[PDB]
């Protein structure tokens, strides 16, 4: 039965975004088996949230995010997940303030830049994204 | 009577404190459980900083 | 071969050490059981170590060079770290069976 | 094996010290985990290291790509005053809690004998393996506890595994990269490939 | 996972041998013979326990692996390689559903 766990791990390892099976198996394994699993569920939440964003639901997002919040209060990764939530519902400047903040309190943090760029690209603009990405690669 | 030319080298000490030694092993076992569950957590938290 | 993973390497080394540092202790306990002293004990270690190598060769069918480039680690392996452990189990069982 | 010893010795002085040392060798690992720190030093140094590693791999396996490209980057790195290396200018813990405990023991479990080692030892080493005894007649195989402790220490090392400057560096890279051959090394793969056959039998 | 049981059987038998030999030793020191060797049976028992245990521990010790990288690339395609998870964007068809 534990095969479900290993399949989720597989899809985590070799990035295989399809976000149809993932959400199913997640919501199955997000249940009581959680307490059985033991200190490993958190990754499964970080993985189900994104696939859910991909499926359109947005209802499971806040449940997973608030579990993450309550466990890891002063995190940075969950902040990135809130930025993701924002930019899916098209709050861009809010997300930019967020990412610039958690870069402002941690300059040597990459994910914020790599989400600023995803935002810049989702607007439609490319030519400035490229030079931003090169200034990063610099 | 009995005599002991060389101080009874093969009997334990006739003075042994059996309570200290049973108050030590449990100290270590609980310290070990402690510092097992207390490093897993700090490390996990290092991950999700 | 030209291109090496360098992770499977350490895995193989580990699954060697996990056999070796166990069998060492085991032979030590065996010797302490059928009590034999001085020289002969050391001989047993060598003999056991040799037998161990052979089994590995029989588990790595056909010498296959895709796992290892050279069979030296199977014979030499980790052989000093096996010694102290053999000594200890020898001593433990001797002091636990024949003296007491 | 000529003596007869109290079994209470086995019970209450032998197993305690094949246990204590094991749990202390575990605790040492866990506490070392809890101790180590980690700096956030600087963006500058991390970037510099990254580029130095790019240089390393260039010198190592920069022979699977077009020659002109290798030479182009080599020029971007070596070219006088444009080259990147020509513009930028700037035990005890182990041993001691093991040696402090032997002392405690030999102060505590002193006035008696513990066990026998089945290989004959040398005689001069007697006065420090027994340390309580006033026989000066025994063979030295009959030891005190401290020796058992140290033996355990050395014997359980291998059984935890089973259960668990800037500018000068830049210039040295530059100097070691000046002397370098492209050696494209791909110039017969075609024939070699179409030499025996194509190999695939897993469909 | 029968090899685990095999190893546990080897261990149990070996311990039985050790117990038998300790009590035999006591017999010896009690009858003050101190001349004779051990009975064969104990010896055979312990030796077979040793051999069997090694043959089982070799199996349960783990499994070897190739040291040629491309072995694990035989089964792989662009779809895995291309995703780049740290550059995701969701303004696409799926948001319809
Ligand atoms: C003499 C005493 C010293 C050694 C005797 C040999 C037996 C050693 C077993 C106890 C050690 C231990 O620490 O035992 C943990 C394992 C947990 O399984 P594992 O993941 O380590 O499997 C092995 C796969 N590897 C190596 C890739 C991780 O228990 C096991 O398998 C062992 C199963 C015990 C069978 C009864
Ligand atoms: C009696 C109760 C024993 C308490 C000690 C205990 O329970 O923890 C230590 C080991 C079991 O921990 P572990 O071997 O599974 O490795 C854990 C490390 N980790 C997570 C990396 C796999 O105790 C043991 O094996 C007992 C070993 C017997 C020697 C005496
Ligand atoms: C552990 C590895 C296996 C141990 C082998 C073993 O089994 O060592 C034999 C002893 C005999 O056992 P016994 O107490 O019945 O005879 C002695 C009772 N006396 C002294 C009061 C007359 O086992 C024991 O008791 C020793 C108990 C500690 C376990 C070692």
């Amino acid at each position: 039965w534990e095969e479900m766990r290993d399949k989720m791990r597989k899809w985590r390892e070799e990035n295989s975004r399809n976000s149809e099976q993932i959400v199913e198996v997640g919501e199955e394994l997000i249940n009581e088996y959680a307490s059985k699993l033991g200190d490993d569920i958190w990754i499964i939440y970080e993985q189900v949230m994104i696939a859910a964003l991909d499926y359109g639901r947005d209802d499971l997002a806040l449940f997973c995010l608030q579990e993450l919040r309550r466990q890891f209060p002063g995190s940075h990764r969950v902040k990135r997940l809130t930025g993701m939530r924002f930019e899916a519902m098209e709050r861009y400047d809010d997300a930019i303030q967020l990412y610039d903040r958690i870069l402002q309190e941690d300059p040597t943090n990459t994910a914020a830049r790599k989400r600023k760029i995803a935002i810049r690209k989702a607007q439609g603009k490319n030519v400035e994204a490229i030079r931003e990405l090169n200034e990063y690669l610099e | 009577t009995r005599v002991y030319p060389s101080k009874q080298f093969d009997v334990l000490k006739d003075d042994y404190d059996y309570v200290l030694i049973s108050s030590v092993l449990f100290g270590l076992v609980f310290a070990t459980m402690i510092t097992k569950r207390l490093a897993q957590v700090k490390l996990l938290n290092r991950a999700w900083r | 071969p030209p291109f090496i993973s360098e992770a499977a390497v350490r895995g193989n080394a580990a699954v060697l050490d996990y056999c070796r540092t166990s069998v060492s202790a085991l032979s030590g306990a065996t010797a302490g059981i059928l009590g034999l002293t001085g020289l002969y004990g050391f001989i047993f270690y060598l003999l056991a170590s040799v037998l161990l190598s052979l089994l590995l060769i029989l588990k790595a069918g056909r010498r296959w060079n895709k796992y290892f480039k050279s069979r030296r680690p199977l014979f030499t392996g980790g052989l000093i770290g096996g010694l102290f452990t053999y000594v200890l189990f020898w001593t433990f069982l001797y002091g636990m069976v024949h003296v007491y | 094996p000529e003596l007869l010893l109290d079994s209470n010795i086995r019970l209450w002085v032998v197993l305690p010290i094949v246990i204590i040392t094991f749990f202390v060798g575990m605790i040492r690992h866990y506490v070392s985990i809890l101790l180590q720190s980690d700096k956030k030093l600087t963006q500058e140094q991390v970037s510099d290291s990254q580029v130095l590693i790019r240089s390393r791999v260039l010198r190592e396996n920069g022979k699977y790509i077009p020659k002109q490209s290798f030479l182009t980057r080599k020029y971007y790195f070596n070219n006088p005053e444009d080259g990147f290396f020509k513009k930028t200018k700037r035990n005890v813990t182990n041993v001691l809690p093991m040696i402090l405990i032997g002392g405690w023991i030999n102060m505590t479990f002193s006035g008696f004998v513990t066990t026998k080692v089945p290989f004959p030892l040398t005689l001069r080493f007697k006065p420090m393996l027994q340390q309580g005894i006033e026989l000066l007649t025994l063979d030295a195989s009959w030891v005190s506890s401290a020796s058992w402790y140290f033996l355990n220490v050395f014997g359980l090392r291998s059984i935890y595994s089973l259960i668990l400057d800037t500018n000068k560096a830049f210039k040295t890279e530059w100097e070691a990269l000046e002397l370098t051959d492209h050696q494209w090394a791909l110039d017969d793969v075609e024939e070699e490939l179409m030499a025996k056959d194509l190999h695939f039998e897993g469909m | 996972s029968l090899w685990k049981g095999l190893v546990g059987i080897g261990l149990f038998a070996l311990a039985h041998a050790a117990f038998s030999a300790a009590q035999h030793r006591s017999y010896m020191r009690l009858t003050e013979k101190e001349d004779e060797s051990l009975p064969i049976d104990i010896v055979l028992q312990t030796l077979l326990a040793f051999a069997v245990t090694c043959y089982g521990i070799v199996h349960i010790a783990g499994e070897f692996k190739d040291m040629d990288a491309t072995s694990e690339l035989k089964n792989k395609t662009f779809d895995t390689l291309r995703n780049h998870p740290s550059f995701y964007v969701f303004n696409h068809r799926g948001r319809v559903l």
